[PDB]
RNA sequence: ACGGAAACGCUUUCUAGCUCGCUAUAAUUACCCAU
C-alpha cells in the first residue's frame, strides 16, 4: 500500500515551506498505519480504504446529496453541526439530539420525512464507541463546504 | 447523585422511566409531561446557568434555595410533573448543589431532560 | 520636536443599552442565544475598539470620501491618514489608535436597582403568513452603563497644519455615533450612545491643547 | 450630501400595553407575565423592536402587493425603509427605531399612582364546568407618554423619493393607531395615540419645512 | 430566624409539623388549614415581593407593619391559621424584616409554604 | 572574532443585516356555616 499527505495552502506561498508541512505531514500518515492518509493538518489521519468508502463516497456524497436536493437549509446549519463535531461532550450529544429534532419542525413537511432521513443517519454515526465514523463527518462536511464558498 | 461524568445517561434513562399515554392508541406513546410544562422549570434553570458564569456562588445561592419551591410547587399540582422530580431525581440533586460546578452541572443536567423529551417525543 | 501624542478621554454614558455581539457559539438549550463580548477576568461588558472604529469609519466614510468606495481602501486621503490604509505605502500605521471601552462605573451601577450588568431582552418574531413564533434572547448591557474611551492620536512630523482638520473629523465622528447605533441590532434600538466628558490632553509632550478643548464643548 | 431626520413623537397610551418579557424566577401568586422594564429605573420601556415589528407588519399589507411570504420578500417600498437581508443594496436601510423609555415621569404623579405598572387579574374561564384559570399579567398604566425617537437617515440616493417615504412613516404613525402596539393584543392592550410629531435635521443641513405639514393632516 | 440557605428547608419541616384531620379517616392526612384560606395569608406577601423589586424599603414600610396586622387577624380567627404561624415561626419572621433582602426572603418563605402545602396534600 | 549582523507577524477590517414575547383567555364558580 501507500500513504498520501495533502496540503492546502493559499497562493504565493514558498514551495520550500509547501513540501515541507505536507512533507511532515505524509510522517503522520506514515505513523498511523503507513497506510493512511492524512488531510490539511497532522490529524484527519484516516486510513485510505477507510478514506474512500466512508468518507469521499459514502458521507460527502450524502451530504452533497441533501444540501443540493432541498432548499431552506444551508450553511449556517453545516457550520453548527461541524462545531458540534470538534468538540463532542457527553453533553453534546443531548445538545445535538435537540437540534436535529426542532428542525423537523420548522421544515416545510414535504421535506421532512426527506430531513428525517438525514438526521437519523446523521445522528446515527455522531453517537458512537468506536470514535471512527465521527471524525470521517468532521472531514466530510469540511470539504462539502470548501467546494461552495462564494467569493 | 449526578457527577460530570453521568448528568446525561442519568438524564436519558430518566425520560424513558416517563410513563406514557398507554390509553388513547391514536397517536401513541406520548407523555403525560408537556413540553410547555417542562420549559417552565428549564427556565428557572437556564437563567442561573448565565448568572453563575458572571457572579460568584455566595451572591447567587437565593435564588437557588427558590429552586426547590419552584420544583416542589410546580409538581405539587398537575401529577405529570411529580412524574418527572420523583425518576429524574431532581429535589435529590438540589441537596449537592454547594459550588458553581454543581450549579452550573444541575442547570445542565435540565437541558438533558429538556434535550431527550424533546427527541424521545 | 514636532513629534507629540495626544489623548481624547471620554465617557460613554448609553442609553438604549447596547449588543456588540460576541461568542457566537452553539449556546445553551434554553439559555442567551447571543450574548456579548466581554472581559475574561471581570466578565463585565466592554465596548471593543474594533467596534469602534469600523463603526465611526463607515459614518465618516459618508460624509468625505465624494464618491462610494466599494473598499476600505478607497476611501479619501482624510480618512486613510486617520484609520489607516493598506494599499498605499504612505497611509499605514493610521494615526489614531482606538482602546477597548471598560466599565467606568461598576460601583455606582452597584448600589442601586440593578442588580447584574446585563439584562437579556426576550424578542420573538412573528412568521408573516402563518404568524408563529421563533423566540430570542439577546443579552445587552443595561442602560446607563458608563464606558471609559481613549482616543490616541499621534503628532507624526508630517502633520503640519493638519492636526486641526482631524479633530473637524473626529469630533463629527463622535458626532454621528451619537445619532447613529453603535453594534448590534441598531435599526431595533440597542445604540444612543452619549459621548461626554470630552477633553483632549497630551500624554506625551510638547503640544498645547489650550486651544482645542473648546471644540470639545 | 448626507442628512439624518429625527422624529420626535410621543406615544401615549390609551389602554394599558404589555410588551412582555418573561421574569424567569417569578413568584406564586404575583405577576407571572411581566413587561420589560427599564433594568435601572423600573420603569415599562416600549422597544424599537416592538414598534419596527408592528410598522412593518402593518404596512405589509397595505404597501405591499403580491403578498410577502418572508420579511425577505417585502416589494422594495418597504425594504427601503426597514431594511432587507436578502439583497445587495437594501440592508440596513434609513430608519433607526429607537427604545420609547418613558417620559411622564411625575404627570402620572399627582395623578394618584402607587406604581408605574398595574396588574390585571384575568381568569380563563372554562365554558364546560365553569373552571377558572387566573392570570396576573402588568400593564403600563393609561396616561404613560413615550419617548419616540424615529431617525431617519438620507444619502445621495434619495433624490425624489425622500418625501415618498414620509406618507409610509405617517401612515405607519396611523395604521398603529388602529392596531395595538403589541399586547396581549385582542382585548385592549395598546389602542395607543401618536400625539405631536415633529421631524428635525440632527445632521446635514436640510430644510424640513415642507416636510412637517404633511405630518399634521 | 431564617437565611438565604434555610428559608426552604424550615417552610417544609413547618408544613409536615402542621397536624392532620386524625379524625375521620376516610380520605384521611387533610390538614385542618385549608388551601383558599392560605393564598389569603400569600396574596398579602406576594403583592410586596413584587413591588419591593421596584420600590425602595423605606417608601414601602407601612404595608409591611400591616402584615403583622393581617397574619395575627387571620389567626385570632379560624384556629387552624394559628396551628400555622406557631409552628411556621411567622410572626418571629416578620420581627427581622428590616431590609429588602429580609423582605423578599419572607415573601419568598411564603411561597415555600404554600408550596409544600400543595404537595403534601 | 558564533551560518553570523541589522528586521514588530505587521498594515487595512463594526459580529454585522433581517426578526412584534406574540397567539387564544369575563377573577370567576358553588350555596351554605356556627348554635
Amino acid at each position: 500500500t501507500l500513504s498520501a499527505g495533502i496540503g492546502l495552502f493559499a497562493d504565493k506561498t514558498p514551495i520550500s515551506l509547501m513540501a515541507h508541512q505536507t512533507g511532515e505531514l505524509e510522517e503522520a500518515a506514515k505513523g498511523n498505519e503507513k497506510d493512511s492518509i492524512s488531510l490539511f493538518s497532522s490529524d484527519y489521519t484516516f486510513k485510505f480504504d477507510r478514506f474512500i468508502t466512508n468518507v469521499y463516497d459514502d458521507k460527502l456524497e450524502q451530504i452533497r446529496y441533501f444540501f443540493n436536493h432541498q432548499d431552506e437549509r444551508g450553511k449556517n446549519f453545516i457550520y453548527k453541526l461541524i462545531e458540534l463535531l470538534r468538540n463532542h461532550d457527553r453533553m453534546n450529544m443531548a445538545r445535538l439530539a435537540y437540534y436535529l429534532t426542532r428542525l423537523e419542525e420548522l421544515t416545510r413537511e414535504t421535506d421532512r420525512d426527506k430531513f428525517k432521513t438525514f438526521k437519523n443517519l446523521f445522528y446515527s454515526w455522531y453517537t458512537n464507541k468506536n470514535d471512527k465514523d465521527r471524525k470521517e463527518a468532521e472531514l466530510a462536511l469540511l470539504l462539502y463546504i470548501y467546494e461552495i464558498r462564494k467569493d | 447523585i449526578l457527577t460530570d461524568e453521568n448528568y446525561v445517561d442519568i438524564a436519558e434513562k430518566a425520560i424513558l422511566k416517563l410513563e406514557r399515554n398507554t390509553r388513547n392508541r391514536k397517536n401513541p406513546d406520548a407523555f403525560f409531561l408537556t413540553t410547555s410544562k417542562l420549559r417552565n422549570l428549564l427556565s428557572l434553570t437556564s437563567t442561573l446557568f448565565d448568572e453563575s458564569k458572571v457572579k460568584e456562588y455566595d451572591a447567587l445561592l437565593d435564588r437557588i434555595a427558590y429552586l426547590r419551591v419552584q420544583f416542589v410547587y410546580q409538581a405539587g399540582r398537575e401529577i405529570a410533573v411529580k412524574d418527572l422530580i420523583e425518576k429524574a431525581q431532581i429535589l435529590e440533586a438540589l441537596k449537592e448543589i454547594k459550588d458553581r460546578e454543581t450549579l452550573q452541572r444541575f442547570c445542565r443536567y435540565m437541558e438533558a431532560l429538556v434535550a431527550y423529551f424533546k427527541f424521545y417525543g | 520636536m514636532t513629534f507629540a501624542k495626544i489623548k481624547f478621554s471620554a465617557q460613554i454614558r448609553l442609553e438604549t443599552g447596547l449588543h456588540i455581539g460576541g461568542s457566537d457559539a452553539f449556546a445553551a438549550i434554553g439559555a442567551i442565544n447571543s450574548p456579548v463580548i466581554k472581559d475574561p477576568i471581570t466578565n463585565l461588558p466592554i465596548i471593543p475598539g474594533s467596534s469602534l472604529k469600523g463603526k465611526m469609519r463607515t459614518l465618516l466614510a459618508k460624509v468625505y470620501n465624494e464618491k462610494v468606495a466599494e473598499k476600505p481602501s478607497d476611501d479619501s486621503d482624510i480618512l486613510s491618514r486617520l484609520f489607516g490604509n493598506s494599499k498605499d505605502k504612505r497611509f499605514k500605521m493610521g494615526r489614531l489608535i482606538f482602546r477597548d471601552a471598560f466599565l467606568s462605573n461598576a460601583d455606582e451601577l452597584d448600589s442601586l436597582g440593578v442588580r447584574s450588568y446585563t439584562e437579556v431582552k426576550f424578542e420573538n418574531t412573528i412568521d408573516r403568513i402563518t404568524a408563529e413564533a421563533n423566540p430570542r434572547q439577546i443579552e445587552r448591557a443595561i442602560r446607563n452603563s458608563t464606558f471609559d474611551f481613549e482616543l490616541i492620536y499621534e503628532i507624526t512630523d508630517e502633520n503640519e497644519n493638519q492636526v486641526e482638520e482631524d479633530f473637524k473629523v473626529i469630533r463629527d465622528g463622535l458626532k454621528l455615533l451619537e445619532l447613529d447605533y453603535l453594534g448590534g441590532s441598531g435599526s431595533r434600538g440597542y445604540g444612543k450612545v452619549a459621548f461626554e466628558n470630552l477633553k483632549a490632553t497630551t500624554v506625551f509632550g510638547n503640544y498645547d491643547v489650550k486651544t482645542l478643548n473648546e471644540l470639545l464643548t
